[PDB]
């Protein structure tokens, strides 16, 4: 066994492109509407709850998640990736920040945590 | 430090003294010693201040995350659970000594947790240099069936005897009441018996008393343009 | 603590710091070093502060009954040797004492003895002890003449407690100056180290690295 | 320099508006063996005081025989030895505080704790404490062992203050201490449930009370307790 | 192993004024974590006109205060009941301390009254018996607390005259009965709110050429 | 090993080491060098437990000397003396310490300053006029006190440095068999050969 | 022997009137050698002052850890740290060496440049925080500082009267202990100035 | 502490009493020392209580997950999951564990896992501080398929005289009884024991 | 070791094993415990051999001396002076004593002594190592006013209980029986007692 | 206190004793005599724990000279260390021993002949061409060994002498501040001030 793929799946092309990362935002035009405003004294997310099937209970999906209790995140593209990404959201918004200043982060820090993560899986083994 | 824990009817309502200590001498009058792990799960903490208040905001945070993985509100038998195994796995080292309570969807209730990571369920319960005081007021006057206010009544009594016969107790009295199907109310400084009487003198100086030798301004602004 | 005493010319100067210690706690900053043994004898205290006081001020006693018994003035010698055999038989029970008998007599002439709580006995010109000990002595050595005047010898005693007063954690409140003559000592007041500190910076240059 | 071998522990005690009470377990420990369980550890001499030890048993017994020789001693050319000169609780105190410091003094302690309860000639009521170190001390309540940090706060809950002592009844003082009694039993695990209670009233004199039992326990609530934290069954 | 010591806290204060002196102390008795006593009194009057405090080992304190009140006792026997002098008090508990040099009084003492020419004094010893005379001592568990708000509040140590700017210091005036009181009052009452084995009450022994007076205040008693 | 001082000056650092080596019984060399030149412009001598001393020093030595060819660059006093008091501050939590005790004397070139250093074994630094280790400091620190001036020569450091061990072999036990007198200046190192 | 006391020195803060005070001897010993008079022991990141007493080593390691985070910090979020998180940070610092600790009695002073209001803590050297409304004392003359800011100490000060008391406190306190002195700097703290005044002290 | 469990007729019966000690105070007097690993195999503990919670609650998540594979596990299955833990971390542990389960195949069975980590099975046995004061009774009046009232009384009888001379055990005698009918819980005051 | 001493309605009846240990090796099988210091004054012994021996030694010597001006002893006196030796000595002593007496006016009396010095008058008393494993059994089965016969069984079947559990006591149990018709001794060998 | 050496040449016994006296950190003396005459021919040089030494040898000194005056007669070198074994013998069984260890150099006017008997605390004496305690033999007894002859005049024994301390000087590493040399010899007891 062993993870034996310890080389990047992304490599640019002789054009300058990333091809894994053009298809990954192929597979975000595909996704369902999603959208954000920002007013003055709050803002906004909000999305479609696109059924699979009406005996599926759409409610126990959450296409918007609290990370914390003054942040929240909407995606667009693969549900299962965004699942995921909430839980290392969650758990970094503590790991690196809360249990260090005993506060939670700034949203601009928390996206850059977020904004890391999604980096190295561009670059990664 | 004198801490308590106590069952009633439809809750449980914990309470602690605020005094925290450095050897013989005082060094806060007006501690917190009661913790949240979550919002209507509460502890307080006796032993080693910075392991207790440390323990509880891992496992508080831990609990946290849970509850968001898990979609549910958090339960105080998984922070007992979690509490008992780190503090197992450290074999005492962490000394901290805990009364954890709170509500959750099944039910209320009231642990005690020690270093070494044995736990204990009951009615009511003490914990802390005190808790010999506490205990002896708590097996004076504990019932079943107690409502919300005697429940309390009875808490800081048992916090009191500690205040006044304990030399680690002292100050006031911190009471937190976690009732089931609301918020837990969390009553800082639920008694105050203990007030500095006013100074025979005021030792505010006269402008100039001190000897000088240099004065200069720091300079805490970053570096300025132009 | 830091206690010196040293023979010159004139006599004997007697130099003792006013602190006491208990651990980092400073018990208090008044304390005498100088047991006024008898009007001609002074003895200085380190080590265990009740041991030095209670047999130098018996010894006193015994210098009287001497004195009574053979008319005649007790000599340092006889004097130091004293309390120096006293101690000796209490040697093991755990007696904690470093002393300079010091004295002026015909026959002798200014003398001065260390005496210990180990049985040391040792006569000699200069001597220091204590905790700044080290610190005195250096002044004291590179300052130090027989033909020093009354005035200077005053003064090199007294400024030699101010340099283990500032460097040593232990020694510090006040300093205490005696003068040992023939007729008796003569005792030369209490100098606050504090005042005394900034006196001797300005006055005489020294201790430039401190701010003043 | 010993060690104790037989003990008992706590004794308590406390003021009222009248006079004292005293009482103390009849348990004799040998360890965590509960050994001995008619051990009569309140020792009256004469009708007006009552010495309470605790600590080593066989300490307590050359006490016993200490106090027995005194009650002779005193009656020696003593015409008024049940009157005027009669044994005072307060004489019977100084003399065993003058014994336990000289024996602390020789490295050679009686290993106990003791609390003396009388009333005096005058009508004052004798209430102080002595043990092994020879250390001495007098308060409205006084107490000894896991005592001291049980029975003192539930006794000053009735009796906080010197001003408290003539407000203070028979009645309430001894359901104090017989309450007392019952928390210790709980929480003491070198308690035993039989106990002996002593009441020295400067109107109905010394009431000696033997073969008392903790009783009204609260027990029931342990059905329902199960498990150390997740168990259910 | 026995341990023939123990610690019953307790805070004791002495303040010699100009023709008075007071001699103050707790009367809370300790071990460990448990309060013996609210009320024990500690320091006490040993006639001629001399008042005594021996803090730390209550033991060892009650047995020297009797030994020396023994000792004042038979000093009127043996010369013709002369008035004991507070130095010559203070030379002979010296003696009675330096007797158990191997085997020490585990005390700080204190006394406290007039001197022969009527002037306020206060004697400080160790437990083996070095002493010394003294404007101001404070003894025991809070010693450490009070004798630093002592030299600022007494001796007017590290103040200056307002304008000078540390040239001239503030001239040591005398202080007052009322004003030294004032001064012990706020020295326990600090002292209880930072230090567990001090509180419940403070006794206070005044003496003057009248005689000696007492005085009672409460503490907080948590 | 025993007695080490330092002396900052106007315009150079004095560093004075003894050239005693005692193992136990036996003084097995009275001519050793207790010293390292780090940079053109900095030198250390050092103090402590046998083997390290020396082992450390060197090592300091060579990493000073390693930023020196990479940045073609001599480091300040001040930033040698941080970078070794991090050394000695990582190595007391170690698996087994650092026992040495250094004296950076240096001159910043950029500055035009003489710089003296004391970090101890545990990395406690602190910049001095004169500095020493050990039981040193005891000895000569109040003559130190009383003629020190910062506007003295090179000439008259070296006679109050004189005065200091003077005092040192008076009232010292031990005999540390003199020492090794070293000079740093705006032209470098030099040893001072008769002393 | 006790790490905490090999070097000596203490640190004293106290809350005014809109204006906070943090305040320090100067020495700095090898138990009985006084060896520096210019040992400062208050650093500040921004606005935000830290004193530090305990082993010396250690004293200048968290300095240089705290200027260190203080300024990833301020790189990151564009802002200067406040006295409430940087409190948070001393005690996760700390704490992280729960079983290999740093001997250093940390103090905590400043003003919320938001909130605008007076802010003082103290830790043990494992990272408990004491957060006193009143004053925080730490180091080989603590008690001493605890017994002068107790009676000394009321409430509402204004900045020129709380430089006498905090000055006072400080100073008589490190006379009754021998391993504190040899010089004293006190900083007096307002929202947007800060004054420093070294004080003239028996040098013994 | 004094602990006990008695095979019978019917099955087995867990005796244990309620008292928990720090030194000579009595931390909890309502302790429950009788704790369920599977739905009919329960233990006694005695020792470090950490140690013994921190074992039973391994050994009860091995017998779920065992469970969940295997189906129904043996008592002495159960009892060989105690000794693993305990014989292999016997540097670091100080229990005293009896292993008391119902099979139909097996019936009732006891096991005794003492401090060095062996295993005893055995028709009954008894454990703890107190058991030292009952092995001279228990050993002339244990009987082999005694009945479930007979069972009872030699349980309460037992250690009633275990917590009479043993100040470290004490408060309520706690029994769980084993059988195929089911698991039910039994519990006597001071009041009914002391008087026997 | 594993001694009693029991009353019983015509007087009291000591009894006691026969091993003595040094370590783990029986140095002594058939030593006797049961030690005679008056007429009808016996004692059993426990703890050094040395001491019990030497402090027995001397109590027969006062006891003999007292009978020679004062007439036979009390079994009180008999106690009283063993306290004396034990108490006043207990820095130096490793000795726990009963003492069983017969007078006509008193009748049967037992008295325990142990290590402290203390003295305490019970109905009966057992002592030794072996005695730990039989207050449960001995304290369910004693009844007061016994035959000679019933306290001959209780005493046979309390030893042979703490020789079963005890590896310090073992061998025969012997046993001396004083009444007003006066002094047997009886011994019981292992074949016998090990089969009850 | 440190060196004490002895050696007996042809017609003298010589004596040398350092002069330091120290007390843990400081030198307090370095003029200090560590010598007794105990009568007109006989010399005590001695060297032990602080105290006991000097109280030793004056006690040693007093009854030497108490003998004298009673019989009116000088105990032999040899009377006067069997004497001095014996008291110390009797010490080291004692409550608290002297801890002194002692050379005995005398001049025996009977049999006209110089004496050395070494003595240790123990009370273990030998009659000795030459001897010293504690670690100066190791250092000295090697050049003793060669160099020494029974026929050596005074000149040649103190020039074998010099020769010793110069070794200590070079190899101890303790400062013991030279030694006092005294001679014993048919004349009786002299110093030598110069050495
Ligand atoms: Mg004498
Ligand atoms: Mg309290
Ligand atoms: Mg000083
Ligand atoms: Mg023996
Ligand atoms: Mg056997
Ligand atoms: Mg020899």
């Amino acid at each position: 066994m062993t993870d034996r793929y310890s080389f990047s799946l992304t490599t640019f092309s002789p054009s300058g492109k990333l091809g894994q990362i053009d298809y990954a935002l192929t597979a975000v035009k595909q996704g369902v509407t999603s959208l954000g405003i920002k007013a003055t004294n709050g803002v906004v997310i909000a999305t479609e709850k696109k059924s699979s099937s009406p005996l599926a209970m759409s409610e126990t999906l959450s296409k918007v998640s609290l990370l914390t209790p003054d942040i929240g995140a909407v995606y667009s593209g693969m549900g299962p990736d965004y699942r995921v990404l909430v839980d290392k959201s969650r758990k970094v918004a503590h790991t690196s920040y809360k249990r260090i200043y005993g506060e939670y982060p700034p949203t601009k820090l928390l996206v850059s945590e977020v904004a890391k993560i999604m980096q190295e899986a561009t670059q990664s083994g | 430090t004198t801490i308590v824990g106590v069952k009633f009817n439809n809750g449980v309502v914990i309470a602690a003294d605020t005094r925290s200590t450095q050897g013989p001498i005082v060094a806060d009058k007006n501690c917190a010693k009661l913790h949240r792990i979550s919002p209507k799960i509460w502890c307080a903490g006796a032993g080693t201040a910075a392991d207790t208040e440390a323990v509880t905001q891992l496992i508080g945070s831990n609990i946290e995350l849970h509850s968001l993985y898990t979609s549910r509100e958090p339960r105080v038998v998984s922070a007992l659970q979690m509490l008992k195994q780190h503090l197992f796995k450290y074999q005492g080292h962490i000394g901290a000594y805990l009364i954890v309570a709170g509500v959750d969807p099944t039910g209320s209730h009231l642990f005690s947790i020690h270093a070494h990571g044995s736990t204990d369920v009951g009615y009511y319960l003490s914990l802390g240099s005190g808790s010999l005081a506490a205990m002896a007021v708590l097996e004076s006057h504990w019932k079943q069936d107690l409502t919300k206010e005697e429940a309390i009544k009875l808490a800081s009594d048992a916090i009191q005897a500690g205040i006044w016969n304990d030399l680690g107790s002292g100050s006031n009295v911190d009471v937190c009441v976690m009732e089931i199907g609301k918020d837990a109310e969390y009553l800082r400084n639920y008694l105050t018996p203990n007030v500095r009487e006013e100074k025979q003198k005021s030792y505010k100086f006269p402008r100039g008393t001190t000897a000088v030798l240099k004065e200069s301004i720091v300079n805490i602004c970053d570096i300025q343009e132009e | 603590t830091t206690t010196l005493a040293f023979r010159f010319q004139g006599g004997i100067i007697v130099a003792v710091d006013s602190r006491a210690t208990a651990g980092n706690w400073v018990a208090s900053q008044t304390v005498k070093k100088v047991i006024e043994i008898n009007p001609f004898l002074l003895g200085t205290a380190a080590g265990g502060a009740a041991d030095c006081q209670f047999w130098e001020t018996w010894l006193g006693s015994q210098c009287r009954l001497h004195e009574l018994r053979e008319k005649e003035r007790i000599s340092v010698a006889a004097a130091s040797k004293i309390l120096s055999n006293l101690v000796y038989q209490y040697k093991g029970a755990g007696l904690s004492m470093g002393t300079m008998i010091c004295g002026y007599t015909r026959k002798e002439g200014p003398t001065i003895y260390y005496v210990d709580s180990d049985g040391t006995r040792l006569k000699g010109d200069i001597f220091c002890v204590g905790s700044g000990q080290t610190f005195a002595y250096g002044v004291l050595d590179s300052n130090y003449k027989w033909d020093l005047s009354v005035e200077d010898a005053l003064y090199l005693g007294k400024r030699s407690i101010l340099a283990a007063a500032h460097r040593d954690a232990y020694s510090g409140g006040s300093v205490n100056l005696y003068h040992v003559t023939e007729d008796g000592w003569i005792y030369h007041g209490n100098h606050d180290v504090g005042e005394l500190f900034w006196k001797v910076k300005e006055e005489e240059g020294s201790f430039n690295n401190v701010i003043g | 320099t010993q060690q104790p071998i037989v003990t008992g522990t706590s004794v308590i005690s406390m003021k009222y508006d009248n006079g004292v009470i005293i009482a103390a377990d009849n348990l004799g420990s040998y360890g965590s063996l509960l050994r001995f369980n008619g051990v009569e550890r309140l020792i009256p001499v004469g009708d007006n005081t009552v010495v309470g030890i605790s600590g080593d048993i066989s300490d307590m017994q050359h006490i016993e025989r200490l106090l027995k020789d005194l009650v002779t001693e005193n009656a020696y050319d003593n015409p008024l030895a049940d009157a005027e000169e009669a044994l005072e609780p307060s004489y019977i105190f100084e003399y065993l505080a003058t014994v336990m410091y000289q024996r602390r003094s020789k490295m050679n302690p009686l290993w106990n704790a003791i609390i003396v309860a009388g009333v005096q000639s005058n009508g004052d009521q004798f209430l102080r404490y002595v043990n092994l170190l020879g250390v001495t001390y007098s308060s409205p309540t006084l107490a000894t062992g896991f005592g001291a940090h049980m029975a003192n706060p539930l006794l000053r809950k009735v009796v906080d203050r010197e001003s408290d002592i003539p407000k203070t009844t028979v009645q309430v003082a001894e359901e104090a201490i017989v309450n007392a009694m019952r928390v210790l039993y709980y929480r003491d695990a070198r308690s035993s449930r039989n106990f002996s209670l002593a009441i020295i009233d400067k109107n109905t004199g010394l009431t000696f009370k033997k073969n008392l039992q903790v009783e009204n326990m609260k027990w029931d609530f342990a059905k329902d307790i199960k498990g150390y934290g997740t168990q259910k069954i | 192993q026995f341990n023939p010591y123990g610690d019953n806290g307790g805070t004791i204060l002495g303040i010699a004024g100009e023709d008075f002196a007071v001699l103050a102390g707790d009367t809370r008795n300790i071990t460990d974590y448990s309060i013996n006593s609210r009320y024990e009194p500690k320091v006490f009057d040993c006639g001629d006109n001399i008042v005594m405090s021996a803090n730390g080992f209550a033991a060892d304190g009650d047995a020297l205060v009797k030994r020396f009140k023994n000792s004042v006792k038979w000093y009127h026997f043996d010369h013709n009941d002369k008035k004991l002098s507070i130095n010559s008090a203070a030379r002979n508990i010296q003696h009675l301390l330096y007797g158990k040099r191997f085997f020490p009084y585990y005390v700080h003492t204190i006394i406290a009254g007039l001197d022969e020419d009527g002037k306020g004094a206060v004697y400080s010893f160790d437990p083996v018996g070095s002493y010394e005379r003294e404007q101001c001592r404070a003894g025991g568990a809070a010693a450490s607390l009070i004798m630093p708000f002592l030299d600022n509040q007494v001796n007017f140590k590290n103040q200056y005259e307002p304008g000078t700017n540390g040239k001239v210091k503030k001239p040591l005036k005398y202080l007052s009965v009322e004003e030294v009181i004032k001064l012990v009052r706020d020295s326990f009452t600090s002292a209880t709110e930072r230090h567990i084995q001090v509180g419940d009450g403070l006794e206070i022994l005044i003496v003057t050429k009248d005689g000696v007076r007492k005085e009672f205040y409460e503490l907080k008693r948590d | 090993m025993d007695i080490i001082l330092g002396i900052r000056v106007q315009d150079s650092v004095i560093l004075a080491s003894s050239k005693a080596v005692t193992r136990g019984i036996s003084v097995l060399k009275d001519s050793d060098d207790k010293t390292r030149q780090l940079s053109p412009h900095t030198l250390m001598s050092f103090a402590g437990e046998a083997g390290d001393t020396v082992q450390f020093a060197e090592y300091i030595q060579a990493n000073i000397q390693l930023y020196s060819i990479r940045e073609d660059y001599e480091l300040s006093p001040q930033a040698v003396s941080s970078f070794v008091r991090q050394e000695l501050a990582k190595s007391i939590r170690s698996r087994r310490p650092y026992q040495v005790n250094v004296l950076i004397g240096g001159y910043d070139k950029k500055k035009n300053k003489p710089e003296l250093y004391q970090i101890d074994y545990l990395g406690t630094k602190v910049e001095l006029p004169y500095g020493a280790h050990g039981y040193s400091g005891f000895y000569t620190f109040s003559l130190l006190d009383h003629h020190y001036r910062p506007d003295m020569t090179t000439e008259e450091g070296l006679d109050l440095l004189k005065l200091c061990v003077q005092e040192l072999e008076k009232r010292m036990p031990m005999d540390f068999k003199g020492v090794i007198v070293k000079i740093v200046d705006k032209d470098g190192i030099r040893q001072v050969d008769d002393f | 022997s006790d790490p905490s006391s090999i070097n000596g020195g203490i640190v004293v803060a106290m809350t005014g009137k809109d204006c906070v005070a943090i305040a320090c001897d100067l020495r700095l010993g090898s138990q009985s050698l006084g060896v520096s008079n210019k040992f400062e022991k208050i650093f500040h990141y921004g606005h935000v002052f830290l004193g530090i007493t305990g082993l010396a080593t250690d004293v200048t390691t968290l300095n240089e850890m705290f200027r260190y985070k203080t300024n990833l910090y301020k790189l990151k979020e564009e802002r200067a740290i406040e006295p409430e998180t940087f409190t948070q940070l001393v005690s996760s610092s700390l704490y992280e060496r729960r079983f290999g600790p740093y001997f250093v009695g940390p103090v905590v002073a400043g003003i919320n440049s938001k909130s605008g209001k007076p802010f003082i803590a103290g830790f043990d050297l494992i990272g408990c925080i004491d957060e006193a409304k009143d004053f925080i004392v730490s180091g080989t003359a603590s008690d001493q500082l605890f017994g002068m800011c107790e009676s000394l100490y009321e409430p509402n000060l204004e900045p020129e009267d709380l430089f006498e008391t905090i000055s006072q406190a400080l100073l008589n306190a490190a006379d009754r202990d021998a391993l504190s002195g040899w010089g004293a700097v006190v900083y007096i703290i307002k929202k947007d100035e800060v004054v420093k005044r070294y004080l003239k002290m028996r040098q013994d | 502490t004094s602990i006990m469990a008695v095979t019978f007729k019917d099955g087995v019966i867990l005796g244990a009493d309620s008292r928990t000690t720090t030194g000579a105070y009595i931390a909890n007097r309502v302790t429950d020392k009788l704790t369920r690993v599977h739905d009919k195999i329960w233990c006694c503990r005695s020792g470090s209580a950490a140690d013994t919670q921190a074992i039973a609650d391994i050994v009860q998540y091995h017998l779920e997950l065992y469970t969940s594979q295997y189906g129904t596990p043996s008592t002495e299955t159960a009892a060989s999951v105690f000794k693993e833990l305990c014989y292999e971390n016997k540097d670091n542990l100080t229990a005293g564990i009896i292993v008391a389960g119902y099979d139909d195949k097996n019936k009732g069975e006891v096991y005794t896992i003492p401090l060095g980590g062996s295993v005893h099975k055995l028709p009954y046995a008894i454990a703890g501080s107190g058991s030292t004061f009952i092995y001279g009774y228990c050993d002339k009046n244990f009987r082999e398929n005694m009945s479930k009232e007979e069972t009872v009384d030699f349980i309460k009888h037992s250690l009633s005289q275990a917590i009479k001379w043993d100040g470290s055990s004490g408060g309520v005698i706690r029994m769980v009884v084993l059988t195929a009918a089911g698991v039910e819980r039994l519990i006597f005051y001071p009041d009914e024991y002391e008087q026997l």
